[PDB]
RNA sequence: ACCUCUGCUUCUGC
RNA sequence: AGUAGUAACAAGAG
């Protein structure tokens, strides 16, 4: 190998080295193919070089260089880059591109050359080189140490200088490998993939198997060799009867109901207020910058002027109760002397207590603070349990009636151009008369609006207390535009990181309800007396108090988030209902919406009076699954979902049962364990349990 | 009357309602803070279902190892690893003789898929735990930063391109007693002060890089629906991702014939294939031949297969092939029976009285007070601190990660290909589908005894090859109802659209992309989901009007006040034909049910304003951002069950094609010279590209270098342009001129 | 024209670690570290939407843009910043850049784009030359059964489309893949004379031809015609208790 | 305390 | 305080 590291070019060398690499094989291993590509390499560069095309386009044999050359060379490069090479001749002249790689190219005769160095005889390798590259214009030109030559019909076009040091250079080579004693080797020699392991990962091998074996190879050939003679039967024999998985026969009759859990009442953990929201309203809003948020919260503040001194009349137990006052009259007085579309607080003391900032402990490191004698890890107990009180059954009722109010404005679509397009419309129509004026459809458009502000204001404002008032605009059913605000919102500081990260904010909603006749719901809230207004009504007009109900609450980027998206409830509710109509009309071989929503017969149960199972219409249905899915919305949480995936398998059984299929469970304890370990302390899972239990009651008084 | 919804299913069939129990309208469940408690409670559990297996001491790691495999039978229905090798490998036996010639065709399309198989495969991945930093990268610069680590060390033979050289450089390495990587510390100096950060050379020992190398990073998962708790996920790092890469091409080539195997097929092709198996077992031998499905769960899946047992497995498949053919499938499951666990950020400590908080980390866990811990997290650290290896913990029982889906896929077609008629010769048979952790399972047999006989033989054998069924989970009904990866069959498919619902809204790309999934989202749904019709324009109507709220584009008739509204406005005013604006400029919608399927450029393109028209789709603008050719109109689709998928949508590409803006927290970090080190990276992909416009097409090889590449096609070009007309011969002699600098330049340094 | 790019690549080996990464990274490397990035997938893209269409500046763009639109426009909202992209020389632009550029940027030529975009275009043909009949209520007997989902491909494979669209729109670099069949060349001879002086970027030419000249197959639940013309309209004509008659134009 | 930077980036796998 | 729930946020970094 030294000798062609001394002979050679050191260029012919990187030629031959980059060929060698690009092929896998090595210089310092086979060094045959080493020596003859070095040797090819320096017989195509001996033909290539000092041959250039001048201004006219004749070979001047120069040495030289403003002149361009007459060969091109296309071995030795890289395989695609010589492909490219060739690509763009063939493209530029006219010529078809030949299959195989040539060795130069002539732009004088336009031609593709290949040459073929060998340690034989000239005459069978140039014969074999045109058997094998026969059918395209290839000039080839064999070569060899004899210092003669063999070329394509007997047309020469290399010139006589550079031909006599070809065969000068090819005769002092082959002496050289002569009397060196390296030449007949080059006469006789004229899938296979490997993959060991190096030592560590073959004593890392022999560590990962079964306990019996200690060589890598010899668990090898144990699995190579291995015919199974009743493995399984025999320790399926040896296996003890306690592993078994043996079927309890599954009866709803017989099983008992959920254990919901103990403790305080729940409490309201809503975001806003739901049955107890007072708006103000003003019909056909029609003031100077109407649209503006803060614009339609003076016009419908306007409208209400029976305003006191505002006095605490229920206490938030754990908070600074006088600081809720100050921060109403703060938030009052601020309103009354503002001039511009936004309202920014001043950052009092009161309002730094509300939202919580500088709540958050200083952030250091471990070594600056190891030895605080109550440095403890964080607080990470489970939550307390809560016992189901009765508002939340009130709250899912009065969400699932009619309001007086067209609560969705949906965009408009494309034409109805087919059939099946008119067909959807009426159905959607009919759909949308029996849900736009439900009540979950104020509660979406509460939601959807607070979430969009808070999270356009958390993103915009991170250093501000941006006041965000609560507005809904809805139609009469004389069609006239009406803007209802239910109260404020002040937004904390909110540097949202993570998708968890927590903006405090103060919630200060307008009521009605009077908070001391059910205390346990509101243990969240300090609830102010802020003034009267005259209810008229059948018998007289009275005044009643109005209360502000004044709360600290937080949400996150991704609870916003999913706030902002509450109008897919009305899809849910929807596609269900839509679904039981096309299982109707698959039967009848007809369109049912209009049969459905039109003949008003109860034949749904969906409640229990003291009298039994009640019944109502699809429309009933409809507002009923909406508010279903409102309510999953808004009190979202873990216990909700692990709940509703537990208890899908008890229904399913239940359904198993009824459809005269025999059911059976393996452990049907450890279900009801995985059932109740989800009702903690959420009102809504709570809810859910107490309803899984009266469906089971009922089920159970349908069979016996 | 207090409204109940669940009286609706005394009149509703619970299958004909399911959605009612989907409460997916709401946000799922996310964690806080560390995933260091999931990861310790996750190596806690896998050593206790193997606890009377045998101990051993890694002789390279160090690292306490666990090893259940063959021990003794499990003596309760508590779950267990102790996995039986002989029944595994007769499993697999039973498995070769029921479908002759399946291993070896497996083998063989894995054998010539090896050959082929190139480096950059590898960057198809999400966040990869990268060795190099000792975190998590996206797949791409792992690779690239472990790929220049080890050219760093003298490891090149990846320099050939393909895989299987850089996976003989990945076992090559592990011989390197001093392997250099690179760290990063911050230098502040000065009368105003500058600061920036310093590279440092860090030399990793044998055992340190070994240990780094088997590393699993762990993490919780975040936004899973169905859980009350949380659990940890792991991710693996760059030196198995290409060995588990080969074996799950096997295992995904033996999976696809096996009719029994839900993987890899999707939502349809799953459907169609447990319809056939319940039209098979229901097709009744006798009259009175009883059937049975068990709608079941595996509980502890990933904590109970064993690293040993897919090393039986995989010899046992390739038995026959050639054996560099063996030795390198089997590399992956011998990593990961020698894995370690890193565990998490760790904890957040608090002051009350000083009011103040600390991060510790995980690895200052092995040496720290338990005074500061509470009671659940000092019993872990307790159970954990034999187990830890410089900072990890040791977890060589237990598929942490779990990447061999497939190939869990194969063991459980094992034991549901044990129970036909012609190889029980019992008074029961079975059969059914695996889709990895989910089976369903129809048992036959003439009496209700011979169906509890049937359920006890699958229960068992399940048992001794370390699957266990979930009893809390599962349950058992005549045929004719079952449920199998929340698609429920109650006589035919069911629709389940609760499940898709978190898929209907904004999906977060750009306009025109974000217009083109929601139209086809509402469509796919429409075919496959039983959407109804007046539910889908209901779902047009609530995208259109969640799209204008979210890329501010309301109709430029409209009254709200945004950022755009003026310009906006100032584009209404002055177009003649308002029909033809898109939405993303304030125009009209134009679909309905009848064309979901066509985009919206193409929709309104023959109603648009030709002054209009041309701007909006003018190729010379700064707003789109073209890339390659298979990422070209690509989103990514997270569902509300599964992993993450790859999504394509039709879009004509406009000035509503953007990208939004990066993430900019990495110039606060020590890793901020990445972006220098990308910005150049992509000036020289850029200068390439100039050179080789395929590139954006086609893959390029090559072994020679970018720059003598770019060299050569520029001297090809200019004597290509030369002889043609297109460039005179001065910018000829010039060109050739500045080839022969670039190469001075690159001979001089 | 090719001097340029050489200057600039003369001018990017005087740098030193531009040289050191051009004469140490392969051909066949340069697609690992193309991908190279600090920046990782999203994982809650349309949280992250939300989020960032608040702020004043969500859009990257080429820096060009800051001689192509002016920095602000007739109502004084600000259209694009010096503050570049993380590890790009994209700058941060507004949504108010793209809308000015759609009311008062250059106007360029469209001839192109019912050419590039045929199969997109042939769909909307299909669709308004189409006859409605009337809708039929039964039970609905769908089969999940593989159909095809390309209405007007060409029957070549991969390699064969591939060989096709390097003959269109990279005609010097194919390599050693000569169009073997007729058809291909057929193919070939239309396709170049019509995407002849396209200006639409060959990212999108490409893309486009791959997804017209490729037969694309998914597994779907047909009651009626599986033609793929049929399957195009798949969710106009079936439900699940309606059939929706039909006959798509041509 | 002023000022600068950041808002998925020490933490989202198959 | 409040969000929240098995660990966090209640700004972080310089
Ligand atoms: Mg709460
Ligand atoms: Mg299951």
């Amino acid at each position: 190998e030294n000798f062609v590291r001394t002979n050679f070019n050191p260029m012919i060398l990187e030629r031959a080295e980059k060929t060698m690499k690009e092929y896998g094989e090595n210089p310092q291993n086979e060094g045959n193919k080493f020596a003859a590509i070095s040797t090819h390499m320096e017989v195509c560069f001996m033909y290539s070089d000092f041959h250039f095309i001048d201004l006219e386009g004749n070979t001047i044999v120069k040495e030289n260089d403003m002149l361009k050359h007459r060969f091109e060379i296309i071995e030795g490069q890289e395989r695609n880059i010589a492909w490219t090479i060739v690509n763009s001749i063939c493209n530029m002249t006219e010529n078809s591109k030949p299959r195989f790689l040539p060795d130069l190219y002539d732009y004088k005769t336009n031609k593709f050359i290949e040459i073929g160095v060998t340690r034989r005889k000239v005459e069978d390798y140039y014969y074999e080189k045109a058997s094998k590259l026969k059918g395209e214009n290839v000039y080839i030109h064999i070569f060899s140490f004899d210092g003669e030559e063999m070329a394509t019909d007997d047309e020469y076009i290399l010139d006589e200088e550079s031909r006599a040091r070809i065969k000068t250079r090819l005769f002092v080579l082959r002496q050289e490998l002569a009397t060196a004693g390296l030449w007949d080797s080059f006469r006789q020699s004229e899938l296979e993939e490997e993959f060991s392991y190096p030592p560590t990962f073959q004593r890392l091998a022999n560590q990962s198997l079964p306990p019996s074996f200690k060589d890598y190879h010899q668990f090898k050939a144990y699995v190579s060799s291995f015919k199974a003679n009743g493995n399984i039967e025999a320790k399926l024999g040896a296996m003890s009867e306690k592993v078994n998985a043996q079927i309890e026969s599954f009866d709803p009759r017989t099983i008992r109901e959920l254990e919901l859990p103990e403790g305080k009442f729940c409490t309201q953990r809503s975001k806003f207020l739901l049955m107890d929201a007072m708006k103000l309203s003003v019909l056909n809003p029609a003031h100077e910058g109407e649209g503006i948020p803060m614009k339609d919260a003076k016009a419908c503040l306007d409208t209400f002027w029976g305003w006191k001194k505002a006095t605490i009349i229920k206490k938030h137990e754990k908070g600074v109760n006088t600081n809720y006052l100050m921060i109403w009259e703060q938030l009052l007085e601020s309103i009354k002397e503002m001039e511009g579309k936004f309202l920014n607080l001043k950052k009092t003391n009161h309002l730094k207590w509300g939202l919580g900032e500088g709540q958050a402990p200083e952030k250091m490191d471990f070594e600056d603070c190891k030895e605080v004698p109550d440095l403890f890890q964080y607080k990470s107990e489970p939550p307390e349990k809560r016992k189901l009180a009765s508002w939340i059954q009130s709250e899912f009722n009065k969400a699932s009636e009619l309001t007086n109010s067209n609560w969705i404005e949906f965009d408009e679509l494309g034409n109805d151009v087919a059939p099946i397009e008119h067909i959807a419309s009426r159905r959607r129509n009919f759909f949308t008369a029996e849900v736009s004026q439900c009540r979950a459809s104020e509660y979406i458009m509460k939601a959807v609006y607070i979430n969009t502000a808070l999270l356009n204001s958390s993103c915009t404002a991170m250093e501000e207390y941006q006041v965000i008032p609560i507005i809904t605009k809805c139609r009469d059913t004389s069609g006239q535009r009406r803007t209802n605000l239910y109260g404020f919102i002040i937004k904390g500081r909110s540097h949202l990181r993570n998708d968890t990260d927590v903006v405090n904010f103060i919630s200060l909603e307008f009521s009605l309800t009077d908070p001391r006749n059910e205390i346990h719901k509101w243990e969240k809230y300090c609830v102010l007396e802020i003034g009267d207004m005259e209810i008229r009504t059948s018998i007289s007009t009275i005044m009643k108090p109005v209360y502000l109900y004044v709360r600290t609450n937080g949400t996150s980027k991704i609870k916003m988030k999913w706030g902002m998206e509450m109008r897919r409830c009305l899809l849910q509710s929807l596609q269900q209902v839509e679904s039981m109509i096309e299982a109707e009309s698959a039967v009848k071989e007809k369109d049912m919406t209009e049969p459905f929503f039109r003949n008003r017969e109860n034949d749904w149960p969906i409640g229990e009076s003291p009298q039994g199972i009640e019944k109502g219409t699809i429309g009933k249905v409809c507002r009923v699954l909406l508010a279903k899915s409102v309510f999953n919305s808004i009190y979202a949480s873990a216990q909700l979902e692990g709940f509703s995936a537990e208890s899908r398998k008890l229904l399913l059984l239940i359904q198993a049962f009824r459809d005269n299929l025999d059911p059976g469970t393996f452990d049907l304890k450890g279900l009801y364990e995985a059932i109740e370990e989800c009702i903690i302390n959420d009102p809504w899972v709570l809810l859910n349990a107490s309803w899984f239990n009266s469906f089971l009651k009922a089920v159970q008084l349908s069979m016996g | 009357m207090d409204v109940n919804p669940m009286l609706i299913f005394l009149k509703v069939p619970v299958q004909n309602a399911i959605s009612t129990t989907f409460p997916y309208t709401g946000d799922p469940p996310y964690s806080h803070g560390t995933g260091t408690g999931y990861t310790m409670d996750t190596v806690i559990r896998t050593h206790d279902y193997s606890s009377r297996g045998i101990w051993k001491t890694n002789s390279e790691t160090g690292a306490q190892q666990l090893n259940p495999i063959d021990g003794p039978l499990p003596e309760d229905n508590e779950p267990s690893g102790y996995a039986q090798t002989d029944c595994v490998l007769e499993l697999i036996e039973g498995l070769d003789r029921s479908h002759p010639g399946l291993f070896e065709t497996a083998c063989q399309e894995t054998i010539d898929a090896i050959q082929q198989t190139r480096v950059d495969k590898l960057t198809q991945g999400r966040q990869t735990y990268d060795w190099t930093l000792n975190r998590n990268q996206p797949a791409a610069t792992a690779l690239a930063n472990t790929i220049e680590v080890f050219r760093k060390n003298g490891y090149k033979l990846n320099e050939s391109g393909r895989l299987i050289d850089f996976l003989k450089d990945v076992l090559l390495s592990f011989e390197n007693d001093s392997m250099e990587v690179t760290t990063h510390f911050q230098k502040k100096k000065r009368m105003i002060t500058q600061r920036t950060i310093g590279k440092k050379r860090v030399k990793l020992t044998k055992k340190n890089y070994l240990i780094r190398a088997l590393t699993l990073n762990t993490m919780t998962k975040d936004a899973e629906r169905g859980k009350l708790k949380r659990r940890a996920i792991a991710t693996p790092g760059m030196q198995i991702r290409g060995f588990v890469y080969f074996v799950e091409l096997l295992a995904r080539n033996i999976c696809e014939r096996l009719e029994q195997s839900g993987l890899p097929v999707g939502g349809n092709e799953k459907k169609a294939k447990l319809a056939n198996v319940i039209k098979k077992m229901m097709a009744k031998s006798t009259d009175e031949e009883l059937s049975y499905t068990i709608t079941g769960d595996n509980t502890k899946w990933n904590e109970n297969q064993n690293p040993r047992i897919f090393l039986a497995m995989v010899l046992r498949i390739t038995a026959g092939q050639p054996e560099w053919f063996r030795d390198l499938l089997a590399v992956a499951p011998i990593m990961f029976s020698n894995k370690v666990a890193r565990l998490g950020r760790g904890y957040m400590f608090e002051s009350k009285s000083m009011h103040l908080r600390t991060q510790i980390s995980a690895e200052n866990l092995s040496d720290i007070n338990l005074r500061y811990f509470n009671e659940d997290t000092k019993k872990k650290i307790e159970k954990i601190r034999h187990l830890m290896v410089e900072g990890t913990a040791s977890l060589s029982p237990g598929m942490m990660m779990g990447m061999f889906n497939m190939l869990s896929t194969v063991l459980g077609v094992s034991v549901l290909n044990l129970g036909q008629r012609e190889i029980l010769k019992r008074t029961y048979w079975w059969d059914g589908l695996q889709s990895s952790d989910d089976f369903a399972l129809i048992i036959n047999g003439h009496f209700k005894e011979d169906i509890q006989q049937g359920v006890n033989h699958f229960y068992r054998t399940c048992k001794l090859v370390g699957i266990n069924m979930s009893q809390k989970k599962s349950y058992i009904n005549k045929t004719g109802t079952f449920e199998f990866t929340s698609f429920f069959y109650r006589y035919g498919f069911v629709a389940n659209f609760s499940m898709e619902l978190p898929s209907f809204g904004v999906a977060g790309n750009n306009e025109s992309a974000d217009m083109s999934i929601g139209t086809t989202v509402i469509k796919t749904n429409m075919i496959n989901n039983d959407l109804g019709p007046a539910t889908a324009q209901m779902a047009i109507q609530l995208f259109i009007k969640d799209y204008r709220y979210t890329y501010r584009c309301h109709r430029g008739d409209t009254n709200l006040e945004t950022r755009r509204t003026k310009s906006i406005k100032r584009l209404w005013t002055e177009t003649i034909s308002k029909a033809g604006l898109l939405v993303a400029d304030g125009g009209p919608n134009p679909y309905n049910l009848r064309n979901l399927h066509i985009p919206e450029v193409c929709l309104k393109w023959s109603l648009m304003d030709p002054d209009y028209r041309g701007r909006l789709c003018n190729p010379n603008n700064p707003f789109v951002h073209h890339m390659e050719v298979e990422s070209t109109n690509l989103a990514v689709v997270m569902p509300a069950h599964g992993p993450a998928k790859s999504l394509e949508y039709d879009a004509v590409a406009t000035t509503h094609s953007w990208t939004p803006k990066r993430n900019r927290s990495i110039l606060n970090t020590n890793q901020r010279g990445i972006l220098e080190d990308e910005r150049i990276y992509q000036k020289c992909c850029q200068v390439f590209e100039k050179f080789f416009p395929s590139s954006t097409y086609r893959r390029p090889i090559g072994m020679a270098s970018m720059l003598d590449a770019m060299l050569s096609r520029a001297r090809i070009d200019a004597r290509i342009d030369l002889e043609s007309g297109r460039i005179s011969s001065q910018d000829f002699s010039e060109i050739t001129n500045t080839c022969k600098a670039i190469e001075a330049l690159k001979r001089q340094g | 024209s090719g001097m340029e790019r050489i200057k600039e690549l003369m001018e990017m080996v005087k740098n030193s670690r531009m040289r050191e990464i051009l004469t140490t990274t392969s051909v066949d490397h340069m697609a690992v570290i193309k991908k190279y990035t600090s920046g990782r997938q999203e994982k809650n893209p349309a949280l992250r939407m939300k989020w960032m269409m608040a702020m004043k500046y969500p859009i990257s763009a080429s820096s060009r843009i800051r001689e192509m639109i002016p920095e602000k426009d007739e109502d004084g909202n600000t259209l694009w910043t010096n503050t570049k992209d993380a590890g790009s020389n994209r700058v941060l632009v507004s949504p108010n850049a793209v809308t000015w550029w759609n009311r008062a940027g250059p106007v360029s030529d469209v001839v192109h784009y019912p050419r590039v975009y045929k199969m997109y275009f042939d769909r909307l043909e299909r669709l308004t030359h189409g006859t409605f009949g009337p809708v039929k209520f039964y039970n609905q007997v769908k089969v999940r059964k593989r159909v095809d989902i390309n209405p007007g491909h060409k029957d070549l494979t991969s390699r064969e489309a591939q060989e096709v669209i390097m003959e269109v729109v990279f005609p010097n670099e194919v390599g050693a893949r000569t169009l073997s069949s007729d058809a291909q060349l057929t193919i070939t001879k239309e396709k170049k004379e019509e995407l002849k002086n396209c200006k639409i970027s060959p990212i999108m030419v490409a893309y486009m031809l791959e997804r017209e000249l490729v037969r694309r197959t998914r597994f779907l639940p047909i009651a009626g015609a599986t033609s793929s013309t049929y399957v195009e309209v798949l969710h106009l004509t079936q439900g699940t208790c309606w059939e929706q008659q039909y006959t798509p134009g041509g």
